[PDB]
DNA sequence: AGGATGTATATATCTGACACGTGCCTGGAGACTAGGGAGTAATCCCCTTGGCGGTTAAAACGCGGCGGACAGCGCGTACGTGCGTTTAAGCGGTGCTAGAGCTGTCTACGACCAATTGAGCGGCCTCGGCACCGGGATTCTCCAG
DNA sequence: GAGAATCCCGGTGCCGAGGCCGCTCAATTGGTCGTAGACAGCTCTAGCACCGCTTAAACGCACGTACGCGCTGTCCGCCGCGTTTTAACCGCCAAGGGGATTACTCCCTAGTCTCCAGGCACGTGTCAGATATATACATCCTGT
């Protein structure tokens, strides 16, 4: 057996993943949520496949930047994990309560 | 009547004219128009989209390519300094992230 | 005839600049999208512009005015001088 | 119940494209609470532009309209 | 060293209205003559640009700066030239002024006279 | 009311030069101000490190350690003039003590490229403590915003080529009408001699 | 000192002149090459239509400058 | 030889300055700022008496809106005090 | 006809008013560095709300910087302001 | 005689004025016959909540009028109305009171 | 001649609190404030008026502008207002 | 410092997306006329810059001592890495009604012009609510037991 | 249990809110005219519900190694208070640039026929890029 020591996976993932373009969340399930969301709304919705796909990529960029914020936070703190409390604190001076 | 000579090539330009003419006229944007906006607008316009087509074609010949995708759009626009804080709030489809790890968690 | 686009315009300027590049399909979405955005800017600008003043038109100075306002740093400079450019060689034919 | 659908891996990819290193163990309901809320927004804005015009097909541009009354232009479509 | 708020010490005060005692005493007491303002102008510069002989004779005996600089890279012969005098040019000429030092637009002094004695030299 | 400072002192010369201070007893500078009016320089040659450009560029004495013995052996105020780096940095000290204008006054810079022997923040810093103006874009020299500019550049020669041209391309056909193309050599040598030296 | 003149169909046209001329001059050697009569031509340089009866150096003009010719025709 | 221990006047200053609205910064000096600026731009202007008001009013909102958030991030790392660090990261979270 | 100027005025906002800002705000006790930091902040701020004023002026032909212009201005950035 | 329209409405802020500046604003071509009749009653029940909690607030205080502090105490409690205007700043105004709970004495 | 609407203001306040009154520095702000709303809810009809091809700004216009601008709980009682004033005017 | 896993090169081949081509229908161009918005001169008077001075509230400089920040070392549990097992994403078919677009008539609703009259704006003017000032009361903190 | 600091209670003075008057300019009534928006009606692009399968990715368990979090010392950086030196704030007088209105004459733009070239939907074909392959070689660890 040959194994790494902690802390060089990641690193190879992190540059893997900076250097693609694909979607990262699945399809079908994205699309089972947001119907399940709407139909509080109106009772027959339909929809398209543009739709989907726009919402898809807007949800992907928003959590991205949340997650660039939040370990931005952490390391300020002489950590370097990510934990619930960097969260609150990110959101809660971006201004969205 | 003689020989007709479009709008558009008398000002030495490529966008177009009239185009721009019908839609300042008919969007409500004020009760009367200029003879001489629509060109101030057509040249503006094509100087922007001269400016970011010309870096996007160098980060193409980069990676040894002879197309233009929507990343290299991405990577010239988030890497200049003044025409960032113009799209500082918009998202390309298809596009991805600058390549930037922090220097606290390297080895 | 049907919905019009700028996908006629955007080639000539790219083989103008770089003269053997093409272009594929989604960006010259992005680059049709880009020009709307500008335009519903400047002329948004240039309405309110001429509304505080009491006047009830649109002229050059207008746009010039709009685009100083919402363009940042040196990009100002240039693009100002362009226009101006064109006007001159409009009305001397 | 539907919001386990996005997975533990998911997660964690759009966490190393961010830019981190170790997460935490109580991290994820904290996600899918925030996605929740902001799919809650965008999608009741939809379908109100969407009742208006007398349709019932939510189509691309109502999104994008949407998206755009909040300062998330996204070019593309 | 009090300055004011706009830079001026109390030489420029007393050159910018001649106030000959005043300028006398103020130096044998005790006064750098070579001191700019916010914008670059000399003690020596406003002396000659409003006209008052006897002031730019004094402070040219005391060892002041004849070839300085200021806004825009105007000498003295500069102002003395677009303002349009006589005595001081042929003092300051005979003093030393050079008449081939340039400024940031790329004139000489020459080319800011009217005058046929002007423009002959 | 003079100051110090170092550029290559030694840990037990560094205490020293701290001590010969408190003898002289006169404020100190760590991190690089702007009243700082005294530089001493360990060698015998004008290093090549950021603290003696700015040094050379904002105009003031470069010192060797030869004073820094004689202060501690003789125990007086000072005796200057005797051991200035010569050949170089003293030009501009003569051009700042006769009220004339600085190196760069009328000069135009735009760099562009990956730079690995030196970083941008410090050719920028030097850049603006030179006297000159940064740009942001390229200047393509076609355009109207290059051609409308009327500003001859002091510091030149007499009568020569580098008296209305003055916009330079920096990197890490020579003049294609008012724009230069040199390399970073030409640079951080022109700022270690205090002339505009020519190409 | 040479000089270059830009058409409005894409084309440079060189020239050499001395700073102390006229326009008038400088359309006689446009025409000189062209084949345009000297009596319907427009010059344009930095934003600012020329008149003719004044010297080159009058308007800052260097070398390795450009100029911008428009017809009067149409 | 009465004397108060360190940490009970700062908490009197903040309930007080908390209990009233009034500008606290020294009108001319800041008349004297904005005209420095001003003269930047362009030449020879002159300013009405309204503006330096308005001026003085936005620019007080702004920079206690920006300490509050600064106090925030100093808590959250186990701290009272407050560094020139703080302000980095409130200003890069932020946007600007 | 000369041109006279000013310059380094950004001192005349001292030590005692920062501190009396940043007691409104909530803070306790304070380092002896935040200083040089909030005058640059507020000299960047400063100058990107004067340069939108001063072009409204220049538009109209006028030379005096008005009330309405700053609100406009304000209202150009993100930050509106009631009251004038 | 002449009923006026603003007073066959029910309402008290005007219905005139509104229209007036609804065809002169450059909205659109035309502007139907319901459309002020809509405005008023939206802008006047916004106003009449604004004004009752402002009150409210100016009389906790033992004071018979209303300056701007007492606005700016009834916006920034009502938890709908912060929302509305997040982006505002009234002029001559202040800030709520509240001290975080690590800072206090032991 | 300016305009403000610096006397309807007043009914309003005497109408729903009796006996007090309002300082001078305290109607600019509620001036400012009907303005801005009015500003927003305009802008919004007329923009989505112009996104369907069509030319009358009408009351339906109004009541989605309405429904996307105020948040929650207002926007009902707001709504309500609104119908009640448009029927009874109709009605006469 | 060999041994073992990734990542980079180099060369086959192969399918589906880009660049060019040709009828032809709707929107841009040349030539003319009728009316009102904006460019240009004069002239009245409100409000911004520049000085002078006495008085007292804030800014600048210094000192002795305590609470907090930054660097050490010592435990114990929560998260990273490689395996073998079980769930359901993605691909490619085919049948199908519901709802988005287009077209052709015909009528109820808003721009437009004229004549007559009450609501809302500018200015005067006088009494009550708030700002400013001295005096006992009561709450809250620190050294000492 | 004492010191300093904060809250009530009268007490005099002073200017800005709350009414009031004529009159001027926008809102109301009473008409006609040319055209958007409601409402039937027929054609056909695209979205929802199914089925079988091949294989990439989500679940579940074990072991051991950094990293989070709670202690205990050492000492330089910042708060609180009293004396001295600087320039903001207030009230006052004088000179001249530029913001707000008012008129008169002319040049620039909306509104209408007419005819000729620039741009859109539809076809058909050849080359740049995505995939499978062997292997050449550039980091990462554990032993000594």
């Amino acid at each position: 057996p040959h194994r790494y020591r902690p802390g060089t996976v990641a690193l190879r993932e992190i540059r893997r993943y900076q250097k693609s373009t694909e979607l990262l969340i699945r399809k079908l399930p994205f699309q089972r949520l947001v119907r399940e969301i709407a139909q509080d709304f109106k009772t027959d919705l339909r929809f398209q496949s543009s739709a989907v796909m726009a919402l898809q990529e807007a949800c992907e960029a928003y959590l991205v930047g949340l997650f660039e914020d939040t370990n931005l936070c952490a390391i300020h703190a002489k950590r370097v994990t990510i934990m619930p409390k960097d969260i609150q604190l990110a959101r809660r001076i971006r201004g969205e309560r | 009547r003689a020989k007709a000579k479009t709008r558009s090539s008398r000002a030495g330009l490529q966008f177009p004219v009239g185009r721009v003419h019908r839609l300042l006229r008919k969007g409500n944007y004020a009760e009367r128009v200029g003879a001489g906006a629509p060109v101030y607008l057509a040249a503006v316009l094509e100087y922007l989209t001269a400016e970011i087509l010309e870096l996007a074609g160098n980060a193409a010949r980069d990676n040894k390519k002879t197309r233009i995708i929507p990343r290299h759009l991405q990577l010239a626009i988030r890497n200049d300094e003044e025409l960032n804080k113009l799209l500082g709030k918009v998202t390309i489809a298809q596009g991805g992230v600058l390549p930037n790890i922090q220097a606290v968690l390297l080895p | 005839s049907r919905k019009e686009s700028y996908s006629v315009y955007v080639y000539k300027v790219l083989k103008q600049v770089h003269p053997d590049t093409g272009i594929s399909s989604k960006a010259m979405g992005i680059m049709n999208s880009f020009v709307n955005d500008i335009f519903e800017r400047i002329a948004g600008e240039a309405s309110r512009l001429a509304h505080y003043n009491k006047r009830s038109t649109i002229t050059s100075r207008e746009i010039q005015t709009a685009v100083r306002l919402l363009l940042p740093g040196e990009l100002a400079k240039h693009a100002v001088s362009e226009g101006t450019k064109a006007v001159t060689k409009y009305t001397s034919s | 119940d539907n919001i386990q659908g996005i997975t533990k891996p998911a997660i964690r990819r759009l966490a190393r494209r961010g830019g981190v290193k170790r997460i935490s163990g109580l991290i994820y309901e904290e996600t899918r609470g925030v996605l929740k809320v902001f799919l809650e927004n965008v999608i009741r804005d939809a379908v109100t532009y969407t009742e208006h015009a007398k349709r019932k097909t939510v189509t691309a541009m109502d999104v994008v309209y949407a998206l755009k009354r909040q300062g998330r232009t996204l070019y593309g479509f | 060293v009090k300055r004011n708020h706009r830079g001026e010490t109390l030489l420029h005060i007393a050159s910018i209205k001649g106030d000959l005692p005043s300028v006398e005493y103020l130096l044998q007491n005790g006064s750098d003559p070579n001191v700019k303002d916010h914008a670059g102008w000399t003690p020596l510069h406003e002396a000659c640009n409003h006209g008052h002989l006897k002031v730019v004779e004094l402070l040219l005996q005391h060892k002041a700066l004849v070839n300085s600089t200021g806004y825009q890279n105007d000498s003295p012969l500069h102002d003395a030239a677009k303002n349009g005098h006589m005595d001081i040019v042929k003092l300051l000429l005979s003093y030393g002024a050079s008449r081939n030092a340039v400024n940031i637009f790329g004139l000489r002094p020459v080319d800011y006279a009217d005058g046929e004695n002007m423009k002959s030299l | 009311p003079l100051v110090l400072i170092g550029s290559g002192l030694s840990s037990e010369q560094q205490k020293m030069l701290s001590e010969l201070a408190v003898i002289l007893k006169a404020k100190k500078c760590a991190e690089f101000d702007s009243t700082v009016t005294h530089v001493i320089v360990p060698g015998d040659t004008v290093q090549s490190t950021l603290k003696c450009m700015l040094g050379i560029l904002n105009g003031c004495w470069i010192l060797k350690f030869e004073w820094v013995k004689a202060c501690l052996q003789r125990k007086a105020c000072e005796q200057e003039e005797k051991y200035e780096i010569p050949e170089g940095p003293q030009r501009s000290r003569l051009n700042k003590e006769q009220l004339l204008p600085k190196l760069f006054d009328g000069c135009y810079f735009y760099f562009g490229g990956a730079f690995k022997h030196h970083p941008k923040d410090n050719l920028v810093k030097l850049v603006t403590a030179a006297g000159g103006q940064v740009l942001s874009r390229k200047p393509k020299p076609d355009s109207d915003v290059t051609q409308t500019i009327n500003t001859v550049a002091y510091h030149a020669k007499a009568d020569s080529d580098q008296r209305f041209c003055t916009q330079y391309i920096i990197y890490e056909r020579v003049r294609q009408g008012k724009v230069w193309m040199a390399p970073s050599s030409w640079f951080i040598d022109c700022v270690m001699s205090f002339e505009l030296l020519p190409l | 000192m040479q000089i270059f003149v830009k058409t409005l169909t894409g084309k440079t046209i060189t020239l050499e002149v001395e700073p102390s001329d006229t326009i008038e001059n400088v359309k006689a050697k446009i025409q000189d090459k062209e084949g345009i009569p000297p009596d319907q031509q427009r010059l344009i340089f930095a934003g600012k239509q020329l008149e003719d009866g004044r010297t080159l150096s009058d308007y800052n003009i260097q070398k390795e400058s450009t100029l911008h010719l428009v017809l009067r025709l149409r």
